[PDB]
C-alpha cells in the first residue's frame, strides 16, 4: 500500500489529509491576502502575500482574493500559492513521493483539469494524480452505488444521478449557485436594516453571520408573516470591535435565494427544480430507486432544516406514491473528501493513476483520456 | 584536455537517425555485401592473427632442436 | 527449400525488422503501439477486455506517432517486457503485416538485454510457439551481435574475434567481454541508464528554464535537442565557464515547429549540450542509486575476465547502439581508460622494484560504419549460417519440454 | 488490421528508396535484398552482374507451371510494360528497372511492383473471368497449387466461376481452431445482401474433385465459393481476386490473432478468481503508510 | 469563464 | 452447480479431513523447514493418498502431510477446444502464483491443476475460506470454461462476417 | 475464566509460574515473551533473545523459579532471574535435529527434551564443573519425539512419537536421586529401560500424560483416537475414536475425568471408568458462543467490494496447541489454560463450565 | 566521479567549530582575515556551484568542504530572492538585506546539518562563528550579484535563475522546500 494525499481544494476552502484517514488534516479558506498600506516599521519582518488563516488573521491590512470563482481557477499563481502552502505547511509532506488526487465540479471547462495536471506535475513533481469529480466521491463517502448526489459547494451546485455505478452523464445538471451568491445577497440585504459591510474584509463576517444565524425556513411565507409580526426571531451577533447589530427577517431571507433565484436576478431554476429536473431526466425505471436515494453534501447544505424543506419540496414534485429520502449526514461539508479517501486508498486504484512517466511523454492532453 | 567545437551540428531527421548521425563520418545506409564471405574471412584472418600471436609468444616447444631450436 | 530466417530486434525505443541473409534492417520502426483508450474505471485486466473485433484497431510504429485520436504506449521499458497483451500484438502486426512472414515457414532470431528475467523467456516461448507456432527460436543476447558488425569497416587482417562490446541503447547499457568467440557471462555489466534518461534529464532542464515549448512536444524536443547539439566535454566545471564567459558562442538556437498550428519556436539550446551525455560519466545525474562512470565499469569488466585475455581486450572496444553516437564520446572513454591503465601499470612496476618496463597496454575504442544498427546485422550474420539450425529450439522440443527450455542465458550458471 | 493487405512493404520500401537517391542524381549504390512473403514465396531485389544503374526484381512462387501455360502472361504484359524481362536463374518472374530510364511520376511503377505477387495470381485467375465473360461454357478449369499442400480448383462455366479451397493447417491448435472458424464461415452471408454462394464440406471432397488431381483426404477441410457475373464483371473483379487471392491468408491471420484475443479474457478470469481467493486473507488492523516508492512515511 | 459568467 | 453437488461434498469433507497441519521442522536435514509431501524425505510424516472421482476423467488427488496437502485437480475437458482452454487457462492461473499463495506453478502430472497448502497458510489465513475457494473453482472452472467456447465461436463468426462483407 | 489474544500468530508454547502470575509465550519467532498479570490487563515484562530459530519448548520450574526453552536451533536454555534479568545457562544436547519439547522433572533437578533426532536427552546439573549435561535415550525410537510428561515419582516418563506409538521410559539419573520406588509399570528401573510401549500403528501421537497418581496414562492420537493405559489392569488399554477432528493436548483434570483439545478449537471432557475398561465422551465442555455481527461503514464495505469481490462458535479461531492446568494439580482441577495458533490464551473454569451445562457430569 | 571539493585547507588554517575559518577577500567586518591571493572560499564556491548542484553524494573531507557546502546552500537562497527583483541596484539592497538576516547555524532548530557539524562550545565561540557565517553570506551575496545580473537587459539571466529548484544535495539553510 501507499499513501496518497487527497486534497479537495472545492472552491471556497481547501481541505487536504491523506487517503486512510476519517477527516482531512488541515481545512483553511482558499484566499491569498495582500498588504494594501506602507511598511514603516522595518526589522520586524514582513512578507508580501499571506494564504489560509494567516490571511485570515491579519483581514485587516489585506484584499482577499479567492484563486477559485465558481469553481473554476481564475488565477493561478495564487493557485499555486495555495497549493505549496497546503504541500509544504499544512501537511509538511514532501509532495515528489505522493500521489495526489484532486477534484473538480463536473461541466467546467478542460483547459482547467488541463492546467492543473501541468502544474501538479511541472512544479511540485508528483509522481501521480487523479481527477475526480465531486459527486462521484461524495457517494462514496455514503457508502451506496445508487443515488442522486446534491453537491452545493460554496461555488457551484450540481448534482449527479449514479445507478449501480453507471453514472448518467446526460443528466448532470450543474448550477452556478452557492454560499458565495448567498454572503453578497445577505451582504445586499443587510443594508436595508442599517447595516453596510462593502469592503473584502467584511465580507468573511457576513459569511460568519450566515454560516452562524442563518436557516432555512420550511414555509417562507408563514415564516416572513411570523417574523414580519413578532421579535421572535431576531438574533444578535457581535462584530469584532464590540459592535452589536440584530437581524431578524434576513436570516431566512439568505438561503431562501437556494430554492427561488428570482432574487438575485436569475432565471434558472432552485435547487428542488433542479435536482427533481436531473432525476425526470433519467429513465423510468430507476427514478423510483433514486427518489429513496437522494444525498446532500457541501457545506452549503448544514443550513438547519435544509433537508425537510428539500423532502417537503420534492414530495410536491414527484408522484404520490414514491418515498422520498433525503439521505443528508451530519457529516454532509467534509463528504467530497471523505469519499476521496475512500477512493484513494482501494487496490484498483492504483491502476487508475496517472503516472508521472505517462504525461512526460503526453502532456497536458492524457488527463482526458485516463480521467472522466 | 582536448579542445572542444561550439559550431557543431549533425542536424539529422529521426528517419535519417535510425540509421546514423553526422558525428561518424561513415554511419549509415551501407553498400551490400555479402555475408558469408565476410564470415569465412573473418574467421581465417583470426586464425592467421592467433597462429602469429602463438608464434610470437613464449614457446614450451623451443628446446627439441629442428625447427625449435636447442636451448 | 528454405526460407531466410526473421530477425527481429525489439529495443526499448526502436525495433529493427528483418530476413537473415541481408546487410540493414528492412525496417526501423519506434517501439510503441497505438491503442484505443478511454475513461474507464477498474483494473488494467479487466478494461482491456474488448468486444468483438476491437482488439485489431491498433496501431505500431511510424504509423502509431501519427494518430492523434489514439493512445500511444510503449510496451517494453528499459529492455525488459512490463506488458505482454501491448507485445503479443506488436509482434503479431510485425510479423503479418511488415515482416509478412509466415510464422510457420521461418526461424525467429530474437534478442534481450543481459538481466532479463527467465519468465520473460519463457513468456517468449509461450508467445512464438503456442500463438505463432514458428518451427525454432533463439533470444540471443543483445550486445554479442554487436561485435560481429565492426568487421566491416576495418581493414583486412585486423578483424579479430575478441573485444569489450558496449551497447547502450534507448533504455539500457550492457558491457559484454567476448574472448575468443565464447562470451564471457560472469562478467557482463548492465546498467539501466541509457538514452531516454538522457532524454528526460534534457526536457527538465529545458522546463526549468525555457518558455514557449507546447506541452505536447517537451520530450519531442528533447530529443532533437539531444541527437543534434549534444557532445562530450573533458571538464564540466571548465565547460559552465566556457558558457559563461562566451555565451555568444556557446549558446545555440532550436527552431521548431508546433504541429497544431503550425507556428515555429525558438529555444536556446545551452548547458544541456554537454550535461545531457555526461549522465554517463555521472550516472548519479539521473539515477542517484548508481554511482560509478562507464569507464570504471569497462575497466572492472575487463580486470575480472581471464588475465592473458585482458590485453586483447583493451585493444578491440567496440562500441554499438545509438547512444554512443555522442561526438568524442570514445575519445573520452580512451582517455579515461588509459588513464586508469598506466596508472595501474606504472603501480605494478613500482611495486616490482623497478627492473622492468611492461608492455604499456593499447586501448582502443572503435567506431564502425554499423552502430545505429549494429545488433541487427550480427543477428543477420548468426541467423544465416547452417550452424544456426543446430542451436535454434526446435518446435519438437517445445511440444515435449515446455516454455522452460528457454530459461538458461550465458549470465548465470548451471 | 482486419483484412490482408496485398502490396508488399519492403519492395515499395527499396524501389522508392532507389528512385529518391537516383531522381535527386546521386551516384547508385549496390543492393542485395532477398525475403519472402506468404505462400512460401522468394522475392530477391539486386543488380544484374553487378550493374549498380539496373536493379533486377525477381520473384519464386509456388503455382511455377500455372504462369507458364499460354496466355497466362497477358496481365503482366498489359501492367509492366517494358519492366517485364527473362527471369532470373532460379525464380520465376522478373521486372528491371534501369535508375537512369525512369519516367516521371515514380509512385505509380513503385505502387505497381509490390503488387507482383498479387499481379501473377490474377494473371493466372483472369483466365477464367474471360472463358466466362466471353460466353464460353466448358472453358478449361485447372488447380492452382497456390501452396504446398493445399491447392485452388478454378472452373469457368457460361454463367459461374467456382473456386474450391482445399485446405489444410499444420498446428494441431491451428488445425483445432480452424474447424471452428471453417464451420462457422457461412454464417457470413448475413451480413451482405449480395455475397457468393460459400460451401463449406469435410465429410467428402465436392463433385467438381473427381477428375482432377486436387489435394483430398480425411484431415482437409473444402471451401466453395460460387462467383456470379455480378462478382466477376470488368468493374469489381479486382476486388474479388483480391480476396479469393488472401482468403487462405486472412484466415491463418485471424486464427492466429483468435489466441491473442482469448489470452485477454483468460486473465480477466485469473483475476476474478484471485478475488475469490482474496477472502481469505485476514484484514490487517493497522498498515503503514508508505511513500510511491516504498520508503517509511517519514511524517504522520 | 470566459463567455458568460465571469469565471 | 447441481450435478456436482455429492461430489463436491464428499471433496469438502475430504480436505477438511485433511488441513489439520502442524508445525514441523525436518528430519533428514539440520535446521530446514519444507513442505513434506514435496520432498517425500520421510515415509512416516505422509498419509494416504485419496482419491474422489466424480466419473473416469474428473477427479481430485489430495496427498496429506503433518505440515501440508497437495491438492490435484484432473478437470472435465471434454472435446478438443475445451482442451485448448483449460490448458492456457490454467497456464494464466500459475503465471500469477504468488497471488495465489495457496497455489503451484506446475501441476502434477496427468492432473490440470495443483494447490499446495502448507501450514502457514492455515496459521495466517483462514482455513475454511481455503476449503471454500477450492470448491469455488471446482464449482466454477466448467461454466467459465464454457463460456470461453462460446466467446471463440463469437470471435468466428464475427470474422466470417468482416471478411464475406467485402464481396 | 477470560480470553486474551497476545497476538495474531500462532503460539508455539507457553509456561506458567508457581503463583499464575506470570506467563511465558513463543510469538512464533525466537523471542520468549514474559506478561504479568496487572490487575486485569496483561503487560509484558521480559524478553528473552539467545536463540536462533524459532523456540518450540518453554517449561517453568514453579519451586527453583528457571525457565528452559528449547528451540529448533539444536539448543536448550535455562534462564535464571538474576536480580531484574534473565540470564541464559547453555546445555549442550549433542543433538543433530530441532528439538520439539522441553519438561522439567516433578522435582525440578533434571529435564527431558524430546526432540526430532530420534532421541530423549535427559539433561541435569554438575556442580563440579556447573556443567548442565545430558544422558541420552534413543533405543526403541525411530521418530521424532513429539510429547513429554513426568511420573509423579520424579523417574518414569511418557513419550509419544511420530511412530505411532506411546511410550514409557525410565529417565532415572543416578547421580541426582535415589533409587526409586516400585511402581504398577514394573521393579526394573535402569535408565533407559521399556515400561510401556502401546500397540497402534496408525496415527501419530500428539499429546500424552500420567495421571495424578502415576498409576493411568494417557494420550491422543492424530487418528482421532483417544486412549489410557492402566497399570493396575496389568497395563489395559482402553481406547475411544471420535469423530471429529483430530486432538493435539490433553490433562487429567481428575483421577477419572480427562480434558483434551484440538483441530475443533474447543475443549472437549472424557471420563474413564475403571469398573469396566472403557472412554466415554462427557462432552464438549464449551457452550457454543454467538459471535454479534457488526454493521460495515462505507470506506470497510468498498474496501472489501474492492478487493474480495465467524463460521467458528469458540472462543479459539485455530485449533489449540497447549493444555496446562493453572490451579488445583491434577487430582483436583479448577482452572485449566489453553493456548492455540491464533495467539490466543483462554483461562477456562471447570466450576464455571460445571454450571453452565447442567448435562455435564465430571467423574 | 567525485563531486568538486575545495582545495583551500591549509594546515595552519584556523577552525571554528568544525568549519574551517578561511580567510576571505572582503569589505564587510568579520573575524576571518583577509586575503591577499586572488580567490578566496567564497570565488571557489560561486566557481563550483553550478556544478555541484547536479551531484547527488558529496563526501565531506575536510572542515573547507563545510565552509564550501554552507555557501553552496547559502547561494541556492540568493538565487531565490534575486530572481523577483528586476535591477542590479535593487538586488544589491535584497542581498544586503538577505546577509543581514540570521539564518540558523550549527547545532540549532533548521540547520539541515546538524549531524555532520559541530556546534560551538561556549559562548564566544558561538558569537564568532555567527560574526563569520555573516560575513560569509554578506560577501557571496555581493559577489552573486554581480554574476546573476547581465548588462545586455540588467536583468536576472536566465542561466543562472535557472538553478532556482536545483538544491544542493535537497538540503537548504531555509524551512523543508518553503
Ligand atoms: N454549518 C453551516 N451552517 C450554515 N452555513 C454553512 C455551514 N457551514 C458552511 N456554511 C456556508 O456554506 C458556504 C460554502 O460551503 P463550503 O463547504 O465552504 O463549500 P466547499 O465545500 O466548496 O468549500 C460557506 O461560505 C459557509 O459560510
Ligand atoms: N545520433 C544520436 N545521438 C544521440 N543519441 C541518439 C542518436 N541516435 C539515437 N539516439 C538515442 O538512442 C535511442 C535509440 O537508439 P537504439 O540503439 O535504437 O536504442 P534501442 O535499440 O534500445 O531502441 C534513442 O533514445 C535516441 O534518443
Ligand atoms: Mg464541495
Ligand atoms: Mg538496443
Amino acid at each position: 500500500d501507499i499513501a496518497a494525499l487527497v486534497v479537495d481544494n472545492g472552491s471556497g476552502m481547501c481541505k487536504a489529509g491523506f487517503a486512510g484517514d476519517d477527516a482531512p488534516r488541515a481545512v483553511f479558506p482558499s484566499i491569498v491576502g495582500r498588504p494594501r498600506h506602507q511598511g514603516v516599521m522595518v526589522g520586524m519582518g514582513q512578507k508580501d502575500s499571506y494564504v489560509g488563516d494567516e490571511a485570515q488573521s491579519k483581514r485587516g491590512i489585506l484584499t482577499l482574493k479567492y484563486p477559485i470563482e465558481h469553481g473554476i481557477v481564475t488565477n493561478w499563481d495564487d493557485m499555486e500559492k495555495i497549493w505549496h502552502h497546503t504541500f509544504y505547511n499544512e501537511l509538511r509532506v514532501a509532495p515528489e513521493e505522493h500521489p495526489v488526487l484532486l477534484t473538480e465540479a463536473p461541466l467546467n471547462p478542460k483547459a482547467n483539469r488541463e492546467k492543473m495536471t501541468q502544474i501538479m506535475f511541472e512544479t511540485f513533481n508528483t509522481p501521480a494524480m487523479y481527477v475526480a469529480i465531486q459527486a462521484v466521491l461524495s457517494l462514496y463517502a455514503s457508502g451506496r452505488t445508487t443515488g442522486i448526489v446534491m453537491d452545493s459547494g460554496d461555488g457551484v451546485t450540481h448534482t449527479v444521478p449514479i445507478y449501480e455505478g453507471y453514472a448518467l452523464p446526460h443528466a448532470i445538471l450543474r448550477l452556478d449557485l452557492a454560499g458565495r451568491d448567498l454572503t453578497d445577497y445577505l451582504m445586499k440585504i443587510l443594508t436595508e436594516r442599517g447595516y453596510s459591510f462593502t469592503t473584502t474584509a467584511e465580507r468573511e463576517i457576513v459569511r460568519d453571520i450566515k454560516e452562524k444565524l442563518c436557516y432555512v425556513a420550511l414555509d417562507f411565507e408563514q415564516e416572513m408573516a411570523t417574523a414580519a409580526s413578532s421579535s421572535s426571531l431576531e438574533k444578535s451577533y457581535e462584530l469584532p470591535d464590540g459592535q452589536v447589530i440584530t437581524i431578524g427577517n434576513e436570516r431566512f431571507r439568505c438561503p431562501e435565494a437556494l430554492f427561488q433565484p428570482s432574487f438575485l436576478g436569475m432565471e434558472s431554476c432552485g435547487i428542488h427544480e433542479t435536482t427533481f429536473n436531473s432525476i425526470m431526466k433519467c429513465d423510468v425505471d430507476i427514478r423510483k430507486d433514486l427518489y429513496a436515494n437522494t444525498v446532500l453534501s457541501g457545506g452549503t447544505t448544514m443550513y438547519p432544516g435544509i433537508a425537510d424543506r428539500m423532502q417537503k419540496e420534492i414530495t410536491a414534485l414527484a408522484p404520490s406514491t414514491m418515498k422520498i429520502k433525503i439521505i443528508a449526514p451530519p457529516e454532509r461539508k467534509y463528504s467530497v473528501w471523505i469519499g476521496g479517501s475512500i477512493l484513494a486508498s482501494l487496490s484498483t486504484f492504483q491502476q487508475m493513476w496517472i503516472s508521472k512517466q505517462e504525461y512526460d511523454e503526453s502532456g497536458p492532453s492524457i488527463v482526458h483520456r485516463k480521467c472522466f | 584536455d582536448w579542445e572542444t567545437d561550439p559550431d557543431f551540428v549533425n542536424d539529422v531527421s529521426e528517419k535519417e537517425q535510425r540509421w546514423g548521425a553526422k558525428t561518424v563520418q561513415g554511419s549509415g545506409h551501407q553498400e551490400h555485401i555479402n555475408i558469408h564471405k565476410l564470415r569465412e574471412n573473418v574467421f581465417q584472418e583470426h586464425q592467421t592473427l592467433k597462429e602469429k600471436e602463438l608464434e610470437t609468444g613464449p614457446k614450451a616447444s623451443h628446446g627439441y632442436g629442428g625447427k625449435f631450436g636447442v636451448e | 527449400g528454405r526460407l531466410p530466417a526473421c530477425v527481429v530486434d525489439c529495443g526499448t525505443g526502436y525495433t529493427k525488422l528483418g530476413y537473415a541473409g541481408n546487410t540493414e534492417p528492412q525496417f526501423i520502426i519506434p517501439s510503441c503501439i497505438a491503442i484505443k483508450e478511454s475513461a474507464k474505471v477498474g483494473d488494467q485486466a479487466q478494461r482491456r477486455v474488448m468486444k468483438g473485433v476491437d482488439d485489431l484497431d491498433f496501431f505500431i510504429g511510424d504509423e502509431a506517432i501519427e494518430k492523434p485520436t489514439y493512445a500511444t504506449k510503449w510496451p517494453i521499458r528499459h529492455g525488459i517486457v512490463e506488458d505482454w497483451d501491448l507485445m503479443e500484438r506488436f509482434m503479431e502486426q510485425v510479423i503479418f503485416k511488415y515482416l509478412r512472414a509466415e510464422p510457420e515457414d521461418h526461424y525467429f532470431l530474437l534478442t534481450e538485454p543481459p538481466l532479463n528475467t527467465p519468465e520473460n523467456r519463457e513468456y517468449t516461448a509461450e508467445i512464438m510457439f503456442e500463438s505463432f507456432n514458428v518451427p525454432g527460436l533463439y533470444i540471443a543476447v543483445q550486445a554479442v551481435l554487436a561485435l560481429a558488425a565492426s568487421w566491416t569497416s576495418r581493414q583486412v587482417g585486423e578483424r579479430t574475434l575478441t573485444g569489450t562490446v558496449i551497447d547502450s541503447g534507448d533504455g539500457v547499457t550492457h558491457v559484454i567481454p567476448v574472448a575468443e568467440g565464447y562470451v564471457i557471462g560472469s562478467c557482463i555489466k548492465h546498467i539501466p541508464i541509457a538514452g531516454r534518461d538522457i532524454t528526460y534529464f534534457i526536457q527538465q532542464l529545458l522546463r526549468d528554464r525555457e518558455v514557449g515549448i507546447p506541452p505536447e512536444q517537451s520530450l519531442e524536443t528533447a530529443k532533437a535537442v539531444k541527437e543534434r547539439y549534444s557532445y562530450v566535454c573533458p571538464d564540466l566545471v571548465k565547460e559552465f565557464n566556457k558558457y559563461d564567459t562566451d555565451g555568444s558562442k556557446w549558446i545555440k538556437q532550436y527552431t521548431g515547429i508546433n504541429a497544431i498550428s503550425k507556428k515555429e519556436f525558438s529555444i536556446d539550446v545551452g548547458y544541456e549540450r554537454f550535461l545531457g551525455p555526461e549522465i554517463f560519466f555521472h550516472p548519479e545525474f539521473a539515477n542517484p542509486d548508481f554511482t560509478q562512470p562507464i569507464s570504471e565499469v569497462v575497466d572492472e569488466v575487463i580486470q575480472n575476465c581471464p588475465i592473458d585475455v585482458r590485453r586483447p581486450l583493451y585493444k578491440n572496444i567496440v562500441l554499438s547502439g545509438g547512444s554512443t553516437m555522442f561526438r568524442d564520446f570514445g575519445r573520452r572513454l580512451q582517455r579515461d581508460l588509459k588513464r586508469t591503465v598506466d596508472a595501474r601499470l606504472k603501480l605494478s612496476e613500482e611495486l616490482s622494484g623497478g627492473r622492468l618496463k611492461p608492455k604499456p597496454i593499447d586501448v582502443q575504442v572503435i567506431t564502425h560504419h554499423m552502430q545505429r544498427y549494429a545488433v541487427w546485422f550480427g543477428g543477420s550474420m548468426l541467423a544465416s549460417t547452417p550452424e544456426f539450425y543446430q542451436v535454434c529450439h526446435t518446435k519438437k522440443d517445445y511440444e515435449e519440454i515446455g516454455p522452460s527450455i528457454c530459461r538458461h542465458n550465458p549470465v548465470f550458471g548451471v | 488490421m482486419i483484412l490482408l493487405e496485398v502490396n508488399n512493404r519492403i519492395i515499395e520500401e527499396t524501389l522508392a528508396l532507389k528512385f529518391e537517391n537516383a531522381a535527386a542524381g546521386n551516384k547508385p549504390e549496390a543492393v542485395e535484398v532477398t525475403f519472402a512473403d506468404f505462400d512460401g514465396v522468394l522475392y530477391h531485389i539486386s543488380n544484374p552482374n553487378g550493374d549498380k544503374t539496373k536493379v533486377m526484381v525477381s520473384i519464386s512462387l509456388k503455382f511455377y507451371k500455372e504462369l507458364q501455360a499460354h496466355g497466362a502472361d497477358e496481365l503482366l504484359k498489359r501492367v509492366y510494360g517494358s519492366f517485364l524481362v527473362n527471369p532470373e536463374s532460379g525464380y520465376n518472374v522478373s521486372l528491371l528497372y534501369d535508375l537512369e530510364n525512369l519516367p516521371a511520376s515514380k509512385d505509380s511503377i513503385v505502387h505497381q511492383a509490390g503488387m507482383l505477387k498479387r499481379n501473377c495470381f490474377a494473371s493466372v485467375f483472369e483466365k477464367y473471368f474471360q472463358f466466362q465473360e466471353e460466353g464460353k461454357e466448358g472453358e478449361n478449369r485447372a488447380v492452382i497449387h497456390y501452396r504446398d499442400d493445399e491447392t485452388m480448383y478454378v472452373e469457368s462455366k457460361k454463367d459461374r466461376v467456382t473456386v474450391v479451397f482445399s485446405t489444410v493447417f499444420k498446428d494441431d491448435d491451428d488445425v483445432v481452431i480452424g474447424k471452428v472458424f471453417m464451420q462457422e464461415f457461412k454464417e457470413g452471408r448475413r451480413a451482405s445482401h449480395t455475397a457468393p454462394q460459400v460451401l463449406f464440406s469435410h465429410r467428402e471432397p465436392p463433385l467438381e474433385l473427381k477428375d482432377t488431381d486436387a489435394a483430398v483426404g480425411d484431415n482437409i477441410g473444402y471451401i466453395t465459393f460460387v462467383l456470379f457475373p455480378r462478382h466477376t464483371n470488368a468493374s469489381a473483379r479486382d476486388n474479388t481476386i483480391n480476396l479469393i487471392h488472401t482468403f487462405r491468408d486472412y484466415l491463418h491471420y485471424h486464427i492466429k490473432c483468435s489466441k491473442a484475443y482469448i489470452h485477454t479474457r483468460m486473465r480477466a478470469k485469473t483475476s476474478d478468481f484471485l478475488k475469490v481467493l482474496n477472502r481469505a486473507r485476514p484484514d490487517a488492523e493497522k498498515k503503514e503508510m508508505k511513500t510511491i516508492t516504498g520508503k517509511t512515511f517519514s511524517s504522520r | 469563464w470566459x463567455a458568460x459568467c465571469p469565471a | 452447480t447441481a450435478t456436482l453437488r455429492p461430489y463436491l461434498s464428499a471433496v469438502r469433507a475430504t480436505l477438511q479431513a485433511a488441513l489439520c497441519l502442524e508445525n514441523f521442522s525436518s528430519q533428514v536435514v539440520e535446521r530446514h523447514n519444507k513442505p513434506e509431501v514435496e520432498v517425500r524425505s520421510s515415509k512416516e510424516l505422509l498419509l494416504q493418498p485419496v482419491t474422489i472421482s466424480r466419473n473416469e476423467k474428473e477427479k481430485v488427488l489430495i496427498e496429506g502431510s503433518i505440515n501440508s496437502v497437495r491438492v490435484s485437480i484432473a478437470v472435465k475437458q471434454a472435446d478438443e477446444i475445451e482442451k485448448i482452454l483449460c490448458h492456457k487457462f490454467m497456464r494464466f492461473m500459475m503465471m500469477r502464483a504468488e497471488n495465489f499463495f495457496i497455489l503451484r506453478r506446475k501441476p502434477v502430472e496427468g492432473y490440470d491443476i495443483s494447490f499446495l497448502i502448507t501450514n502457514f497458510h492455515t496459521e495466517q489465513m483462514y482455513k475454511h475460506k481455503l476449503v471454500d475457494f477450492v470448491i469455488h473453482f471446482m464449482e466454477e472452472i466448467d461454466k467459465e470454461i464454457s463460456e470461453m467456447k462460446l466467446s471463440v465461436n463469437a470471435r468466428a463468426r464475427i470474422v466470417a462476417e468482416e471478411f464475406l462483407k467485402n464481396f | 475464566m477470560a480470553y486474551h489474544s497476545f497476538l495474531v500468530e500462532p503460539i508455539s508454547c507457553h509456561a506458567w509460574n508457581k503463583d499464575r502470575t506470570q506467563i511465558a509465550i513463543c510469538p512464533n519467532n525466537h523471542e520468549v515473551h514474559i506478561y504479568e498479570k496487572s490487575g486485569a490487563k496483561w503487560t509484558k515484562v521480559h524478553e528473552l533473545k539467545e536463540h536462533n530459530g524459532q523456540v518450540t519448548g518453554i517449561d517453568w520450574a514453579p519451586e527453583s523459579n528457571r525457565i528452559v526453552t528449547c528451540g529448533t536451533d539444536r539448543n536448550a536454555y535455562v534462564w535464571t532471574l538474576k536480580g531484574r534479568t534473565w540470564k541464559p545457562t547453555l546445555v549442550i544436547l549433542r543433538i543433530n535435529r530441532a528439538a520439539r519439547c522441553v519438561r522439567w522433572a516433578p522435582n525440578e533437578n533434571k529435564f527431558a527434551v524430546g526432540s526430532g533426532s530420534r532421541v530423549i536427552s535427559i539433561c541435569y546439573f554438575e556442580q563440579e564443573n556447573d556443567w548442565w549435561v545430558c544422558k541420552h535415550i534413543k533405543k526403541p525410537i525411530r521418530s521424532t519425539v513429539l510429547s513429554l510428561d513426568w511420573h509423579p515419582n520424579n523417574v518414569l516418563l511418557a513419550a509419544g512419537s511420530c511412530d505411532f506409538k506411546c511410550r514409557i521410559f525410565s529417565a532415572y539419573i543416578k547421580e541426582v536421586e535415589e533409587r526409586p520406588a516400585p511402581t504398577p509399570w514394573g521393579s526394573k528401573m535402569p535408565f533407559g529401560e521399556l515400561m510401556f510401549e502401546s500397540s497402534s500403528s496408525c496415527g501419530w501421537v500428539h499429546g500424552v500424560c500420567f495421571s495424578a497418581s502415576g498409576s493411568r496414562v494417557a494420550w491422543v492420537s492424530h487418528d482421532s483416537t483417544v486412549c489410557l493405559a492402566d497399570a493396575d489392569k496389568k497395563m489395559a488399554v482402553a481406547t475411544l475414536a471420535s469423530e471429529t477432528l483430530p486432538l493435539l493436548a490433553l490433562t487429567f483434570i481428575t483421577d477419572n475425568s480427562l480434558v483434551a483439545a484440538g483441530h475443533d478449537c474447543f475443549p472437549v471432557l472424557f471420563t474413564y471408568d475403571a469398573a469396566a475398561g472403557m472412554l466415554s465422551f462427557g462432552g464438549r465442555l464449551d457452550v457454543p458462543k454467538q459471535s454479534s455481527q457488526r454493521g460495515l461503514t462505507a470506506r470497510e464495505r468498498f474496501q472489501n467490494l474492492d478487493k474480495k469481490a465467524a463460521g467458528l462458535d469458540s472462543l479459539h479461531k485455530n485449533s489449540v496447541s497447549q493444555i496446562s492446568v493453572l490451579s488445583g494439580g491434577k487430582a483436583k482441577c479448577s482452572q485449566f489454560c489453553t493456548t492455540g495458533m491464533d495467539g490466543g490464551m483462554s483461562i477456562w473454569d471447570v466450576k464455571s463450565l460445571e454450571s453452565a451445562l447442567k448435562d455435564l457430569k465430571i467423574k | 566521479m567525485p563531486a568538486y571539493h575545495s582545495s583551500l585547507m591549509d594546515p595552519d588554517t584556523k577552525l571554528i567549530g568544525n568549519m574551517a575559518l578561511l580567510p576571505i577577500r572582503s569589505q564587510f567586518k568579520g573575524p576571518a582575515p583577509r586575503e591577499t591571493k586572488d580567490t578566496d572560499i567564497v570565488d571557489e564556491a560561486i566557481y563550483y556551484f553550478k556544478a555541484n548542484v547536479f551531484f547527488k553524494n558529496y563526501e565531506i573531507k575536510n572542515e573547507a568542504d563545510r565552509t564550501l557546502i554552507y555557501i553552496t546552500l547559502y547561494i541556492s537562497e540568493c538565487l531565490k530572492k534575486l530572481q523577483k527583483c528586476n535591477s542590479k541596484s535593487q538586488g544589491e539592497k535584497e542581498m544586503y538585506t538577505l546577509g543581514i538576516t540570521n539564518f540558523p547555524i550549527p547545532g540549532e532548530p533548521g540547520f539541515p546539518l546538524n549531524a555532520i557539524y559541530a556546534k560551538p562550545a561556549n559562548k564566544q565561540e558561538d558569537e564568532v562563528m555567527r560574526a563569520y557565517l555573516q560575513q560569509l553570506r554578506q560577501e557571496t551575496g555581493l559577489r552573486l550579484c554581480e554574476k546573476v545580473f547581465d548588462p545586455q537587459n540588467d536583468k536576472p539571466s536566465k542561466w543562472w535563475t535557472c538553478f532556482v529548484k536545483r538544491q544542493f544535495m535537497n538540503k537548504s539553510l531555509s524551512g523543508p522546500g518553503q
